[PDB]
C-alpha cells in the first residue's frame, strides 16, 4: 500500500496473508466464514517452477499485524485444503481474477480474527465513496513490503472515468479505486486482499486487490475486481 | 479494432536532420500500451521504445517517443545513414483483447546525385547449352533510384522482355544498385550480333551505353 | 543471452498443416504472453495469435481464426503454432514475440520485446525446384562479377562468396519472380582490375527447400 499508515492491531481481523513455502508473504486474502477465504486467482498461477497453484504449498496467516511477529499471540496459521479460482479467470486480461481458499482447519473467531460481510449481487458502492485497501504489499513502486499492516483510504471512481483513464483494459468485473491525482493505492503484494467498506457501522468487503499500471500515479488508481457479481458464485461453491 | 495509421508514408531526410513520424489511433490508447518497432531489410524487427516514451534495451538516444490519447510521434533526432529501415507503431488491447499494427513508415536517406557504374554480362556458355539466354545489366552504386535502362539488340529497342531488381539502399554510402535482365532464346540470341544496355540517370550528362558483340 | 530459436517451416500444399516451435531462454518463459506475428513477402506485419503465461488463455486473428492453434509447453520452455487448412493468404515470415508486460507485478505493456529470427511458409501446390548457378564473368580500376542463380521455387536463396570471407561491394539482388513462375536472382561484387586472375572468387549458393549447395567459381 502506497501513502498509507500502519494499521492499529485488530482493526482489520479479516485481511490475512498468505505465504508460499520459503518465500514469506505473497499476497493477501479476505476471512469470509470459519473456513474459507477469497483472494485474487492470479496469484496463484504456476510460475517460475513454482507450483502456487497446489494448495499444500501454502500457509495462511490470520490475525497477524507484523511480518516479523508471525508468532505473536492471536496470529492463527492455517493450510489450505483447496484454491478454487474462477472458471472464467483470465491471466491474459486480468478478468474475473477470484479465487477461493480453502482452509484446512477452522479459522478460530477472536478479537483478532473476524469475518467480513459479503455484499449481495445488488448492493451498490457509488463512485466517490471512501473506501480502504490494506496489505502487506510494497509501500512504493519497485520498493519492499510493509512489515506492518498498512491501510489507505482511497474513493471508488466512476466506470466510464476508470475505462478512459485505462483504455482498453477495464471489464465490467473490475473498479478502479483510489484518486486522479495519486499519491495512495495498492501495490505487489496487496493482490487478494480486502477493499473494506464501512456502511450504520456494518463492514462490507467492496473488492479484491487485482492490478495497476504501476502504483500510486497521477491517473492510475488500482484496479479491483468487484464482488457482488460473484455472490451466488461463492454461496454455490462454499455455501456462505 | 483499434486502426493504428502512419504518417507520412515514405520520408526521404539527410543525415543529421530530425525525423518526426506520426501514429494516430482511431481511438484512445493507454500510452504503456503503444510502443514502435524498426525493421531494416531483410530482418526481424527490433523494439525501439515501449510505452509510448521508454527506449528499449541498447536503443540510441537519438530516438524518442511521446503522445498520449490518439497521437503518438516518433523522433529520430540526428538521423544517420544506418537509420534506413520501415518504422511501425503497434498497440495491445485486452478488451477486446488483440494487437494491431500501423502500415509503416519508410525512412530513406537523401544525399547527392550519384552516377552509377555500368556493367553488361553475356549469357555463360553452361546456360546456352540449356536453351536459353540471359544477359545483364548491372547499374552500380548510383542515386537517386530513378534510372532508365534500355536495351537494344542489333539496334532493336527491346520491350517486355526483361525485368529489374534494385537493391535496398546502401546502410553506409545510401546509394543504390539495379541489374536488368534480358532474356531471350538460345535461337533469337544467335540471330543477333549487337548487345546493348543503355542507361539514362540524372548522375549522368547524357546516356552511357555498355555492349558487346555475341561470339568476342 | 534472451532468445528465441524458432523451427518448422517451409514448403507445403494448401489445405495441410504446419508445425512451427519456439525455443525460449533466457527469461521465465511461464511469466510472459507470446505470440505469433507474420509478414507476407511486402507487407506489414500481423499479428496472428497470443497464449497467456500460463497457457489458460489464447486469442486469434480473424484471418487465422478456427484453422491456427497456438500452445505453450513451459516445462520446456517452448511456444507453437499448429496450422491447419492452410491458404495461399498464410504465405509468410512468422516470428514468434515475447510480449514485455507483466500485470502480475503492474508492469503493464504491449511490447514484443524479443522477436525469433522468423520462419518462411509457403503454402503451394508445386514442388520444390533447386536453382541453376551461372557465372557473371568480368570482362577483358575496378571490375564487377557476379553469380546469376535461376529457376528456383519456393523462396529464399542465400549467397556468400568465398565463405562470408568477402563482403564489401557484394550486392545480392531481391528475388524476382519470373513469368515461368519460379524465381530468379543475381549477387555480384566489384573487385580490384588486377586481382582478377590472382585472387579466387567463388559464390556459394544455398537452397534449403530444395536441400542445394551449390559452390561456382567465377572467371576470368
Ligand atoms: O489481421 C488483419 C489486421 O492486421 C493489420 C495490422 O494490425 O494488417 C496486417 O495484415 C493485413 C491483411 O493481411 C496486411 O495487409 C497489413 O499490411 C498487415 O499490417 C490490420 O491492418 C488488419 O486489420
Amino acid at each position: 500500500v502506497v501513502g498509507g499508515t500502519d494499521a492499529d492491531e485488530g482493526e482489520w481481523p479479516w485481511q490475512v496473508s498468505l505465504h508460499a513455502l520459503g518465500q514469506g508473504h505473497i499476497c493477501g486474502a479476505s476471512l469470509i466464514s470459519p473456513n474459507w477465504l477469497v483472494s485474487a486467482a492470479h496469484c496463484y498461477i504456476d510460475d517460475r517452477g513454482f507450483r502456487y497453484s497446489d494448495p499444500t504449498q501454502w500457509t495462511a496467516f490470520l490475525g497477524l499485524h507484523d511480518q516479523s511477529q508471525r508468532s505473536a499471540p492471536g496470529v492463527q496459521e492455517r493450510r489450505l485444503k483447496r484454491i478454487i479460482s474462477h472458471p472464467f479467470f483470465n491471466d491474459f486480461t486480468f478478468d474475473y481474477d477470484i479465487a477461493l481458499l480453502e482452509l484446512e482447519k477452522p479459522a478460530e473467531y477472536s478479537s483478532m480474527v473476524r469475518p467480513i460481510s459479503l455484499p449481495d449481487a445488488s448492493h451498490v458502492f457509488p463512485a466517490g465513496k471512501a473506501i480502504w485497501v490494506t496489505g502487506w504489499g510494497h509501500t512504493q513502486y519497485g520498493g519492499t513490503g510493509a512489515l506492518i499492516l498498512q491501510k489507505g483510504e482511497i474513493r471508488v471512481i466512476n466506470q466510464t472515468t476508470c475505462e478512459n483513464l485505462l483504455p482498453q483494459q477495464i471489464t465490467p468485473r473490475m473498479m478502479c479505486v483510489g484518486f486522479l491525482s495519486g499519491g495512495v493505492d495498492s501495490c505487489q503484494g496487496d493482490s487478494g486482499g480486502p477493499l473494506s467498506s464501512v456502511e450504520d457501522g456494518r463492514i462490507f468487503q467492496a473488492g479484491v486487490v487485482s492490478w495497476g499500471d504501476g502504483c500510486a500515479q497521477r491517473n492510475k488508481p488500482g484496479v479491483y475486481t468487484r464482488l457482488p457479481l460473484f455472490r451466488d458464485w461463492i454461496k454455490e461453491n462454499t455455501g456462505v | 479494432e483499434i486502426v493504428l495509421t502512419q504518417s507520412p508514408g515514405t520520408l526521404s531526410l539527410s543525415p543529421g536532420e530530425r525525423a518526426t513520424l506520426s501514429c494516430r489511433a482511431s481511438q484512445s490508447v493507454s500510452s504503456s500500451y503503444l510502443a514502435w518497432y524498426q525493421q531494416k531489410p531483410g530482418q526481424a524487427p527490433r523494439l525501439l521504445i515501449y510505452g509510448a516514451s521508454t527506449r528499449a534495451t541498447g536503443i540510441p538516444a537519438r530516438f524518442s517517443g511521446s503522445g498520449s490519447g490518439t497521437d503518438f510521434t516518433l523522433t529520430i533526432n540526428s538521423l544517420e545513414p544506418e537509420d534506413f529501415a520501415v518504422y511501425y507503431c503497434q498497440q495491445r488491447s485486452n478488451w477486446p483483447p488483440g494487437y494491431t499494427f500501423g502500415q509503416g513508415t519508410k525512412v530513406e536517406i537523401t544525399r547527392t546525385v550519384a552516377a552509377p557504374s555500368v556493367f553488361i554480362f553475356p549469357p555463360s556458355d553452361e546456360q546456352l547449352k540449356s536453351g536459353t539466354a540471359s544477359v545483364v545489366c548491372l547499374l552500380n552504386n548510383f542515386y537517386p533510384r530513378e534510372a532508365k535502362v534500355q536495351w537494344k539488340v542489333d539496334n532493336a529497342l527491346q520491350s517486355g522482355n526483361s525485368q529489374e531488381s534494385v537493391t535496398e539502399q546502401d546502410s553506409k554510402d545510401s546509394t543504390y544498385s539495379l541489374s536488368s535482365t534480358l532474356t531471350l532464346s538460345k535461337a533469337d540470341y544467335e540471330k543477333h550480333k549487337v548487345y546493348a544496355c543503355e542507361v539514362t540517370h540524372q548522375g549522368l550528362s547524357s546516356p552511357v551505353t555498355k555492349s558487346f558483340n555475341r561470339g568476342e | 543471452e534472451v532468445q528465441l530459436v524458432q523451427s518448422g517451416g517451409g514448403l507445403v500444399k494448401p489445405g495441410g498443416s504446419l508445425r512451427l516451435s519456439c525455443a525460449a531462454s533466457g527469461f521465465t518463459f511461464s511469466s510472459y504472453a507470446m505470440s505469433w506475428v507474420r509478414q507476407a513477402p511486402g507487407k506489414g506485419l500481423e499479428w496472428v495469435s497470443a497464449i497467456s503465461g500460463s497457457g489458460g488463455s489464447t486469442y486469434y486473428a480473424d484471418s487465422v481464426k478456427g484453422r491456427f492453434t497456438i500452445s505453450r509447453d513451459n516445462s520446456k520452455n517452448t511456444l507453437y503454432l499448429q496450422m491447419s487448412s492452410l491458404r495461399a493468404e498464410d504465405t509468410a515470415v512468422y516470428y514468434c514475440v515475447k510480449d514485455l508486460g507483466i500485470a502480475a507485478r503492474r508492469f503493464v505493456s504491449g511490447a514484443f520485446d524479443i522477436w525469433g529470427q522468423g520462419t518462411m511458409v509457403t503454402v503451394s501446390s508445386a514442388s520444390t525446384k533447386g536453382p541453376s548457378v551461372f557465372p557473371l564473368a568480368p570482362s577483358s580500376g575496378t571490375a564487377a562479377l557476379g553469380c546469376l542463380v535461376k529457376d528456383y521455387f519456393p523462396e529464399p536463396v542465400t549467397v556468400s562468396w568465398n565463405s562470408g570471407a568477402l563482403t564489401s561491394g557484394v550486392h545480392t539482388f531481391p528475388a524476382v519472380l519470373q513469368s515461368s513462375g519460379l524465381y530468379s536472382l543475381s549477387s555480384v561484387v566489384t573487385v580490384p582490375s588486377s586481382s582478377l586472375g590472382t585472387q579466387t572468387y567463388i559464390c556459394n549458393v544455398n537452397h534449403k527447400p530444395s536441400n542445394t549447395k551449390v559452390d561456382t567459381k567465377v572467371e576470368p
